[PDB]
């Protein structure tokens, strides 16, 4: 899915899969690094930057 | 977690095991019903550095006793906006490897959540 | 066949450049002292030891490196100093995490070892490569390199590294400084291996052509001299006051003008660059006037005055007075350094220059440690005014003793009969 940023985040974007009623799961870190524990169902997927003193998730996508 | 009356002061306490809390960063992310995930605060519990979201501003304060492996998020002024499941996440320090690796960790050890209404 | 090459100016310009690079590392941390204290979460004493390790290593390792400069020759020492410079600069890269202050300290101890090999070379490079009408120009270039390294190590770190708090955005800015100076050090190390030659094909000087065709014993005849011991102690007090003021400059300037880390580095640059004019003017006036005790006395007392001016105006909340007073204090503190070395050469003529210089250095380094530790304790407890009056009372004592050094010129007594 397309996640764009109002500033430069520089590949510090991660993707998280949240299925209803559970803590989220990290899928891709560094914008291009598949996380070993949860490698690739249906759920809400949130992108998230880590470039900046404040960390910012995405709007949310079901 | 638990129930609080508007304008109260709650102390959420996240506890880790298997990784020393001073090595990493500890974040708190709330998720209200139907509003998705929303980042609140972070702390590097060795440098004591803390960051907060402009949303809370003054009320919340994140801390950590890096001698029992626990971090704490204490509230001070609450709303109906501050009601949601509060997750405890960890980012591991991103080492400065310019260009050659440049790995931006993402929380990989989320917390099982705790409900606060 | 007596002739000067052109490598004599390459050899020196390369030495001067890696000599510059080690001096930047001496102060790369002392210049942002409050930023590294925040990164590693250590005290100021701990970041002060990153400057004081250079002073502490120089003391035991001064004689062994002299013995290796005589037994292995000039090119091995060059390769050794430039390689230890490169290795320390490249070990510092593995300390980019708040928890890794032992690794920054290990890399800095390696660079401090490199220092001992770099500082013993300038006069012998001059001797080996240059004519007798160029040896002083060569040694001046070789010492100007080090001191321009100290001035750049005061001004560049704060510019490259901001006073931010995030432990991973700050390590990004520290890693850029570590990379530049590890790349520069590696370039100069590779340069040395290719450029440095042991000796020129012909002797440059008639004295060198002659020389081709024991230190401990000297050290024990130099402490039979009361005047040279007075000069050792007073030169040590002055140069150790300068080492203390340099190591501790960020601390006091930031205590008084918070947020001015860039200007704290600029005030350090002011000190060093004004002092280079001090050394130049003094050296000229001394060589043309031959008044050794009186010039030494006047520049010592003026060091005292400039610290009293610096002490008692640092609290006026005007950062421009701190520039005037530090650029004056540096002028006289660094102007006194050529005087001390010359008056020691004179007070002890049949002895070897390199032993008198080694002893003057050893005392400067011993007092630099003593002052830096002492003052920092005074400052942490009692404020910058009292930490500075501490350094005025030793400059006053050194001034009192510089008056008791008899003008026994044995070199002027010998060379014009
Ligand atoms: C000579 N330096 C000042 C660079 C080091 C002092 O120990």
């Amino acid at each position: 899915i397309t996640c764009r940023a109002s500033q430069s985040v520089s590949s510090a974007v991660a993707w998280y899969q949240q299925k209803p009623g559970k803590a989220p799961k990290l899928l891709i870190y560094s914008a291009s690094s598949l996380y070993s524990g949860v490698p690739s169902d249906f759920a809400t997927y949130y992108c998230q930057q880590s470039y900046g003193s404040l960390v910012t998730f995405g709007q949310g996508t079901k | 977690g638990g129930l609080v009356q508007p304008g109260g002061s709650l102390r959420l306490s996240c506890a880790a095991s298997g990784f020393n809390v001073s090595s990493s960063y500890i974040h708190w992310v709330r998720q209200a019903p139907g509003k998705g995930l929303e980042w609140v605060a972070s702390i590097y519990p060795y440098s004591g550095y803390t960051s907060y979201a402009d949303s809370v501003k003054g009320r919340f304060t994140i801390s950590a006793d890096t001698s029992k492996n626990t971090a704490y998020l204490q509230m001070n002024s609450l709303r109906a906006e501050d009601t949601a499941v509060y997750y405890c996440a960890r980012k591991q320090y991103n080492w400065p490897w310019p260009y050659i690796h440049s790995r931006y960790w993402g929380f990989d050890y989320w917390g099982q959540g705790t409900l606060v209404t | 066949v007596i002739k000067v090459s052109k490598r004599r100016w390459v050899v020196v310009l390369v030495f001067s450049c890696y000599s510059l690079c080690n001096a930047f590392q001496w102060i790369q941390y002392g210049s942002i002292n409050n930023i590294f204290m925040n990164f590693y979460g250590v005290s100021a004493f701990a970041i002060d030891w990153l400057s004081m390790c250079y002073m502490l290593t120089y003391i035991p390792l001064l004689l062994p490196v002299a013995w290796m400069l005589e037994k292995f020759g000039l090119r091995t020492i060059a390769i050794t100093g430039s390689a230890l410079n490169c290795l320390g600069a490249w070990v510092k890269l593995g300390s980019l995490e708040p928890h890794l202050f032992p690794v920054t300290m290990v890399g800095q101890v390696i660079c401090s070892v490199a220092q001992v090999f770099i500082l013993g070379m300038p006069s012998r490079i001059a001797s080996v490569w240059f004519g007798a009408d160029e040896v002083s120009t060569a040694c001046s270039v070789a010492v100007f390199g080090n001191q321009l390294g100290i001035a750049i190590g005061f001004l560049v770190p704060p510019v490259l590294v901001p006073n931010i708090k995030d432990p991973e955005k700050l390590a990004y800015h520290i890693s850029i400084m570590f990379y530049i100076i590890g790349g520069v050090a590696t370039f100069l190390f590779i340069l040395v291996i290719i450029v440095f030659k042991e000796k020129p094909k012909h002797p440059p000087s008639r004295a060198q052509s002659l020389s081709y065709a024991s230190y401990l014993s000297s050290i024990v005849r130099l402490f039979k001299n009361l005047n040279f011991v007075l000069l050792v102690i007073t030169y040590g007090l002055n140069a150790g006051a300068f080492y203390a003021l340099s190591t501790l400059l960020n601390r006091m300037v930031i205590l008084h003008f918070p947020g001015e880390e860039v200007n704290a580095g600029r005030i350090g640059l002011t000190i060093v660059i004004a002092g280079m004019f001090g050394a130049m003017i003094s050296g000229i006036w001394l060589d043309k006037s031959k008044t050794y005790k009186e010039t030494t006395l006047v520049v010592y007392i003026m060091t005292l005055v400039g610290m009293v001016v610096y002490t008692f105006t640092l609290n006026l909340n005007h950062l421009w007075v701190v520039f005037i007073t530090a650029g004056t204090l540096g002028f006289f503190m660094t102007g006194y350094l050529p005087l001390g070395f010359e008056f020691a050469v004179e007070l002890t003529y049949p002895e070897s220059e390199g032993v008198s210089s080694g002893l003057l250095n050893v005392s400067a380094q011993v007092f630099g440690i003593v002052f830096t530790i002492s003052q920092g304790q005074i400052i942490d407890n009692h404020g910058t005014m009292f930490g500075n009056i501490f350094l005025c009372v030793f400059l006053a004592l050194g001034s009192a003793l510089t008056a008791f050094i008899k003008s026994d010129l044995r070199r002027q007594r010998a060379n014009k009969d």
